[PDB]
């Protein structure tokens, strides 16, 4: 049942202030995709210099996540490709078209410097985060270095070369019963959709952008195979969403399954691409509706893991990255941006919020009641 | 002009190859054809055959001269597929994970958005040549520093293998090949790699020079950018407000509005897609349900009549009455009247018959109407919401066509009433002045005032008949080319509705 | 009509030489490229690929002998 | 003359798609709307997609009826009121992609209004993705111009082509698809599998 809800201005919950543990790394803003590429890391460096001159460090634990090994990223994938990915080269590719080629590494995963060393200290910081999750020591990771979920078992694209949200999420099950997967991204987990379609214990929703769009796949017939029936729900939406439509096709239905599912642990991604001005995005949001869901999964006091994907302005994926980051410590940001070494690149007007585009809204509310109806009706049967 | 007498000469060679004046004018009206970019290219090339056939060599010269599955999405994988080996994996791993079902796949940005994402690339790119000047910066200072403390005798013999002790070997090669020329970069690398000693301080010093002299070039496109972005994104917020302008401002073209009635005549009437039911008579339906929104409007063409640059004053004086003229005959408010078994007794429906013109000045005027009837629904709602307006948008447009207020304001006023209700009511100046000088080219015209005074004499009679219609189109394709497109006009006083059809 | 005109055809054939009715819009932010072909540029994105960024990216124009990003 | 024999698609489709032919229905031709299989309502205004559906990979190598009427083959051939004639929509050489308009893709393969012309005609191909008849042009066309005849089209989905070359084919100018500049096409591929002139 889809109902009209305005948009309300978010405050924190001062019930919990759990532990915050932000994993980050100074080398990964080094790696470079290419020349015209929209896929930069540098992003990554832009958030966390915000965070450092804004004075959020005196709350949260910073760390430093050890890089995974090829053993870690076998316990997913296959020692073939992952051996690939080791050798390969941005010089003898040449001698690797073939592993190129069956492997599809090169149109949209190009090969660079250090490309090896960005998968492994990627699964490091998810590996690391989860680790400190399942031990008590924390409750909060905050793995802005991850993010990467279209790989695949034995393939990589979308800019996404090593799945580390899967590998996390096996370490949560490794004493977990049983796990939860939230997406924001507005294309689609189909790689840690996919990695547990047979089996209970991992569940994965993605609210992705559908039709003629980058993955193509995770319609709302998606609902299992085997034993892992109705246990991956998907709500595709379509261009032009807003944020109080984002919350009225989000709340309920991660309120209906955690009533129904009762996860033991979640991990959420946060993808930065479905904003306002996004390059290769398509919606509408704002940092205050961005900065909704993770708040709304936070205040249902279960231990979150938040990584850090997509972004492909840097001015919208930093301010709400930063945004995300202020509001997991229960502490809502001044609005003002610190000058630091990126002031120049922060809009003309130097301030930490940005205006939503004008743009039109396509999602049609009677649409978004038959597409949660199915969602509750497939929900219902467990 | 160094490669302009070589053309010359080849031209006249053709010319004389030709030999014919006439068949000489003749290529001479070709050329001049592909000069308005009116003839393709393989067109050129298989005309020019006919011609310079003859001469291989010269055709030749001017050819190379101008050029089992379960679910909708999801596939299951044979038994043969499902071995890809995985060491890592333990009992948990085998148990929970699946390896037999693969899934298998089944907006205009703004200019400014565009305009912005290039800004950032350009500076992010600046940004990363900075950055990788100062990482091998820093890797050549750590090599001069390792290097002046050793010997000679390890200096003459020094060797630098490639990857200069780096985390990656090709960051520095980059910057190296970016601060020398494509041609020398590799001659440099080879050069560090072979002879260090000589070559690291040399390069150094360069590198610190580029530094400033880079840093100092983006310091000084920052301010370009700065304007740029500062004059550039305040537009770039309004999707709908941009790009209806633009709309508007490719719509009210005159093949624009009859290809509206033909397409949907032609789509839905003509068609019968659904080969059931007998076409419509009419195509649009209108309303005019209030009146109060004539006054305000004459006022407007008043003003834009009073501040016109190319009018006379025995024009304009006309003018100011004419429009009263249509008004009052066409919707009844307020010879001397009109300069101021088919019998049906007194008839409601009336019909205008009409060119190209008049229809274009009656579609001007429903496309300022409607957009002026869409924010009666909302103009209390917006009251409501803004304390939380009809008199106040009249009066700011006021002000634009007498030039009292700027065109820019007129955007930013509406945005805090509306913000996303209403988006068609930002170029009211032009579609108004468009408007105003269609009315003239109806008057000016003597065809068209042939029509008027018909339309005025079929609209002077109360009762019409079977044979009078005819009569009337007769006359009014009397002095009517065959080749104009017919179009006709029925209004209803009844309803206050004004229909249209295409012929 | 003979000089003006053969001096008018050479200049604009050695225009477009060493790089340079409706004109149609250009294609930025689409992931389709199934009816969309019709536009300008729009030949390098596709459904299979993410990237979309490549229609705006910037052109050059040889003036003084060197290129400039335009 | 630009010729292109083009027989390595149909056997590859033949080697790789086993499955049997199916008619999935009948196509009634739009001007200015996105197809569809329904025939209620059609209708759409809103303040020129093409006119062939999505199909998807699980539908290749079938047969989709597509009925044409008279009025738009006038529209389209003398190039009055037709947006997809005038943007010329037309990709391919004997075999087209999804986003070729159906009437410039019959035009390019030989059919021509009237009375079939009285020269020297080489072997027509109109319908040269059906190997068994490379000229299944069945009915006869009506001898007095303007009568309205419609027309039944069946058109063969094949998978997608590498590369869709511009050829000058019947004062047909076609756009190049495939080239190295280019991206690789998404859309599935068609052609004219078998027509039957109705009256
Ligand atoms: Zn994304």
């Amino acid at each position: 049942v889809y109902e009209a809800t305005p948009f309300d201005p978010i405050t924190v919950k001062p019930s919990d202030k759990r532990r915050v543990a932000y994993f980050y790394d100074a080398d990964v803003g080094n790696y470079a995709y290419g020349a015209g590429h929209p896929m930069k890391p540098h992003r990554i460096r832009m958030a966390h210099s915000l965070i450092m001159n804004y004075g959020l460090y005196k709350k949260m634990e910073i760390y430093r996540a050890k890089p995974a090994t090829k053993q870690e990223m076998c316990q997913f994938h296959t020692d073939e490709y992952i051996d690939f990915l080791s050798r390969v080269t941005p010089d003898n590719l040449e001698m690797f078209k073939r592993e190129s080629v069956k492997f599809n590494v090169g149109d949209d995963c190009p090969v660079f410097d250090g490309l090896y060393e960005y998968c492994s200290i990627s699964g490091g910081g998810s590996m690391e985060g989860a680790a400190r999750l399942n031990r008590g020591k924390c409750d909060v990771a905050v793995n802005y270095a991850g993010g990467l979920h279209h790989a695949k078992k034995s393939e990589a694209s979308g800019f996404c070369y090593l799945n580390d949200i899967v590998l996390g999420i096996i370490e949560l099950l490794r004493y977990h019963p049983r796990v939860l997967y939230i997406d924001i991204d507005v294309h689609h987990g189909d790689g840690v959709e996919e990695a547990f379609y047979t089996t209970d214990r991992v569940m994965t929703c993605s609210f992705h952008k559908y039709g003629e769009f980058f993955p193509g796949t995770g319609e709302l017939r998606d609902i299992g195979v085997g034993a892992g029936k109705n246990y991956a729900v998907n709500v595709p939406l379509r261009d032009g969403i807003d944020d109080a439509t984002y919350r009225s096709v989000f709340e309920p239905v991660i309120k209906k399954i955690m009533e129904w599912y009762q996860p033991s642990a979640v991990v959420l991604q946060c993808g930065g691409d479905s904003l306002s001005g996004d390059r290769l995005g398509c919606f509408n949001l704002s940092m205050e509706g961005h900065a909704n869901c993770v708040n709304y999964v936070k205040s249902f006091g279960i231990p979150m893991m938040v990584v850090g994907g997509g972004g492909y302005t840097m001015r919208n994926v930093a301010r709400t990255w930063c945004f995300e980051t202020g509001l997991l410590n229960n502490v809502v940001l001044d609005k003002d941006l610190p000058y630091n070494e990126y002031y120049e690149y922060y809009g003309p007007d130097y301030k930490l919020s940005v205006r939503p585009s004008n743009m039109f809204n396509v999602n049609t509310p009677e649409y978004l009641d038959k597409v949660m109806t199915n969602i509750f009706a497939n929900l219902e049967n467990t | 002009n160094i490669s302009l007498n070589e053309e010359v000469t080849f031209f006249e060679k053709a010319k004389r190859y030709i030999g014919n004046k006439h068949l000489y004018t003749e290529f001479l009206k070709i050329l001049n054809l592909y000069s308005q970019d009116i003839l393709d290219l393989d067109d050129l090339v298989e005309k020019v055959d006919f011609y310079l056939g003859s001469n291989k060599e010269l055709f030749t010269w001017f050819k190379n001269f101008v050029g089992e599955a379960f679910g909708p999405s999801y596939k299951r994988l044979p038994k043969s597929d499902t071995f890809m080996p995985c060491s890592g994996r333990d009992d948990m791993c085998w148990e929970v994970l699946n390896d037999e079902w693969v899934g298998h796949p089944v907006h205009r940005k703004n200019q400014y958005e565009e305009t912005l994402f290039k800004i950032e690339e350009e500076r992010h790119e600046y940004d990363f040549y900075i950055e990788s000047n100062l990482r091998t910066i820093q890797c050549l200072e750590t090599i001069v520093n390792k290097i002046e403390n050793m010997t000679e005798n390890e200096k003459a013999n020094f060797k630098l293998p490639p990857g200069l002790g780096h985390t990656s070997m090709t960051i520095y090669k980059k910057v190296i090949r970016k601060v020398y020329d494509k041609e020398r970069g590799f001659e440099i690398i080879d050069a560090l790699h072979e002879h260090p000693a000589v070559t690291a301080p040399v390069v150094l010093k360069r590198l610190k020079q580029k530094d400033e002299e880079w840093r100092r070039a983006q310091r000084e496109w920052n301010k370009v950018w700065r304007e740029l972005e500062q004059k550039v994104f305040f537009k770039s917020l309004d999707h709908l407000g941009l790009t209806f302008k633009q709309a508007d401002k490719k719509l009210l073209t005159t093949k624009q509005l009859i290809s509206e009635i033909s397409s949907i005549k032609v789509d839905q009437t003509n068609k019968k897609i659904h080969w059931l039911t007998p076409k419509p008579k009419s195509q649009l339906d209108f309303d005019f349900p209030d009146k109060n929104i004539f006054y305000d409007i004459l006022c407007l063409a008043d003003t834009f009549i009073t501040h016109t640059t190319a009018y006379s004053n025995p024009d304009k004086e006309r003018l100011k009455d004419l429009l009263k003229y249509f008004i009052s005959l066409f919707f009844s408010i307020s010879l001397l009247d009109i300069l101021h078994q088919g019998i049906i007794q007194n008839r409601s429906i009336f019909n205008l018959f009409a060119n190209t013109n008049i229809y274009i000045f009656f579609r001007h005027w429903t496309t300022i109407y409607e957009r002026l009837l869409e924010i009666k629904q909302m103009n209390e709602r917006v009251t409501k919401e803004i304390n939380t307006a009809y008199k106040q948008v009249l009066r700011l447009s006021r002000r634009l066509i007498n030039g009292d207020l700027e065109h820019q304001w007129f955007e930013e006023s509406l945005r805090q009433a509306y913000n996303n209700k209403a988006f068609k009511l930002y170029t009211i100046d032009k579609v108004t002045q468009s408007l105003v000088k269609h009315a003239h080219t109806l008057m000016t015209d003597a065809k068209t005032a042939e029509i008027m005074a018909l339309f005025v004499k079929d609209r002077n009679a109360s009762t019409t008949s079977a044979k009078d219609q005819i009569i009337y189109r007769l006359q009014v394709r009397s002095h009517m080319s065959n080749t104009e497109n017919m179009f006709r006009i029925e209004f209803d006083k009844r309803t206050l509705h004004v229909s249209i059809q295409y012929i | 009509n003979e000089s003006n005109i053969i001096s008018t055809f050479t200049r604009r054939i050695i225009k477009e030489k060493s790089g340079n009715k409706l004109i149609y819009p250009e294609a930025t932010g689409i992931s389709s490229n199934r009816g969309n072909k019709l536009l300008q540029r729009s030949e390098v994105v596709t459904r299979r690929d993410l990237n979309n960024s490549k229609p705006m990216i910037e052109q050059t124009v040889f003036y003084n002998g060197s290129e400039h990003r335009l | 003359l630009p010729n292109v024999s083009s027989q390595s698609v149909l056997a590859f489709t033949e080697k790789h798609y086993p499955n049997k032919l199916k008619n999935l229905g009948t196509l009634y031709y739009n001007r200015f709307k996105e197809g569809s299989f329904d025939e209620d309502s059609t209708s759409y205004s809103d303040r020129p997609p093409p006119f062939l559906p999505a199909i998807g990979i699980q539908n290749i190598n079938n047969i989709a009826t597509l009925k044409i009427t008279y009025e738009d083959i006038q529209a389209s051939f003398n190039n009055i009121e037709s947006p997809r004639k005038r943007n010329n929509e037309i990709w391919g050489c004997d075999i087209y992609s999804d986003d070729s308009d159906p009437i410039l893709v019959l035009r390019h393969c030989g059919f021509k209004i009237g009375a079939p012309s009285g020269g020297s005609f080489h072997k027509l191909r109109r319908t040269p993705v059906n190997v068994t008849n490379q000229d299944n042009v069945t009915g006869n066309l009506p001898l007095l111009e303007g009568t309205p005849f419609d027309l039944e089209v069946e058109l063969l989905f094949l998978p997608t082509l590498q590369k869709y070359p511009s050829v000058k084919r019947f004062d047909i100018t076609s756009r190049e698809w495939g080239s190295e500049a280019t991206v690789i096409h998404d859309g599935l591929s068609y052609g004219i599998y078998s027509i039957v002139i109705k009256q």
